[PDB]
């Protein structure tokens, strides 16, 4: 994630094996409970789409949901690209370029470029945005599993 | 265990199988092209008869929540 | 592992005992399963050659896996010293000297030798590259390991 | 128990055999010529007749994940 | 243990209870498995003599080969005491001693002297001294107990 | 389940069914309005005769302790 130093700094830490360990625990017991999205909301926080994909990849079990929720990803991510055209002409020097929904996925950005994009004056909210689509996907997973 | 070896039971819920299928697919590492064709290809071919008559029904364009709750009683 | 102290430097620090428990852990209890992958490369942020040859070796059981990839880490060795060929003429005073595959798998590296590549300006992602092998390696017993 | 006393069973899989093989050749200290030496050697001298008669197929120059799919059946 | 402090010099700190205790549970669960010698090799990061015989003693079980053990670190040490005679008349007030085979083993020397000779420059690593006596004598401990 | 099927046993106390409703209303994601719209309708309309009976003589505007501790007994 990336957090506040003692300096007065925006720095990335990494994210704590019983942390981990935890959101582990929480889909091993609670599987499709609704509990499990407050759950991660609060473990989510301060957290990048590297941390995000992490704990999506980490999971063992229930790849139908797995699966479901990767295509709801994937939905949400290209509803970014069309929502958002590409700027217009090549990227300044002095800018940094602007996010896709693959960026977004943090499949197509670096660690370096998540931390440019979340530090930078002003921010862009990309883990939010994220975070909106694995909720939403959530909902549909909740949805589809209740019996 | 190879991904052709991947079948439902003729009284396994295809939800199950569907979890299985994703699982052994995880452990597959081919183009993603690749992987779509054996999405909609395989997936079907061995899903039993009751419900591939459901899925038959179901036309193509189908997505992963309707094939799920189209064979649910089945 | 190298990690960033409050004094602005990069410092060498030793691994924890309840981080090298998890690493154990994990390997009981899910085997060649493929989150082990993921969940070694948060296990393996900021690691060191070394401390990768001591993840390595602690293991117990699978030891025909085992060996498996150590033949794959030495062929991916083998396959560095020959894309790399040695440089021309003798080491400068006021330089360090190139990585092998053997210094990249840490076996003719020191710590010091480890630290100064990693944390000298440019730096050299030797982590990474011998990362790339264990996760190739961890491809092939995977894929062998699927019944 | 010694390596030499190592040995797959009339019905043992060579699997279970090569994990047996590598664990006490973990307790091995030799030089790594001499435990060169031991790989190509012991091992298939211990390995049984049907699975023996497999790997004598396979030539030289063979590695593991190839050994040890060419005796799955076995 | 021997460990750098924030300020950036090498001052003495005791180790962890979870530390000793993981240090009990290895010897507990693998007894004399060669997974124990790397273990063995981390968990003794920047340890003294001192800390050495404090792991030694703090076993129980296996008196057999504790015993071997001690009588390997006490044939060691009087290797070391051959190999290396006492130097050239009488030690200088400006200097610290140079040790024995029993000030490696720690019985003859006190903490101070301990941190006096790691920490002084040059520094003489004692430890690492002690460590090859320790993996020794557990490669003839490992050795015997194959079955 | 559906909220729907949610309903009251014929022996079941009140007070595990409307665990039962809040916890599947929780499993609900519509608009506030429709979801007080459920509340004060269905709640009651799967409600057990001898509960029912009681929960008509509450009249209207009455609230969850009020209807808790008026189906206790039943």
């Amino acid at each position: 994630p990336i957090v506040q130093n003692l300096q007065g700094q925006m720095v990335h830490q990494a994210i704590s094996p019983r942390t981990l360990n935890a959101w582990v625990k929480v889909v091993e017991e609670k599987a499709f409970s609704p509990e499990v999205i407050p759950m991660f909301s609060a473990l989510s926080e301060g957290a990048t789409p590297q941390d995000l994909n992490t704990m999506l990849n980490t999971v063992g079990g229930h790849q139908a949901a797995m699966q479901m929720l990767k295509e709801t990803i994937n939905e949400e991510a290209a509803e970014w690209d069309r929502l958002h055209p590409v700027h217009a002409g090549p990227i300044a020097p002095g800018q940094m370029r602007e996010p896709r929904g693959s960026d977004i996925a943090g499949t197509t950005s670096t660690l370096q470029e998540q931390i440019g994009w979340m530090t930078h004056n002003p921010p862009i909210p990309v883990g939010e945005i994220y975070k909106r689509w694995i909720i939403l996907g959530l909902n549909k997973i909740v949805r589809m599993y209740s019996p | 265990t190879s991904i052709l070896d991947i079948r439902q039971g003729p009284k396994e819920p295809f939800r199950d199988y569907v979890d299985r299928f994703y699982k052994t697919l995880r452990a597959e590492q081919a183009s993603q092209e690749v992987k779509n064709w054996m999405t909609e290809t395989l997936l079907v071919q061995n899903a039993n008869p009751d419900c591939k008559t459901i899925l038959k029904a179901l036309g193509p364009g189908a997505t992963l929540e309707e094939m799920m709750t189209a064979c649910q009683g089945v």
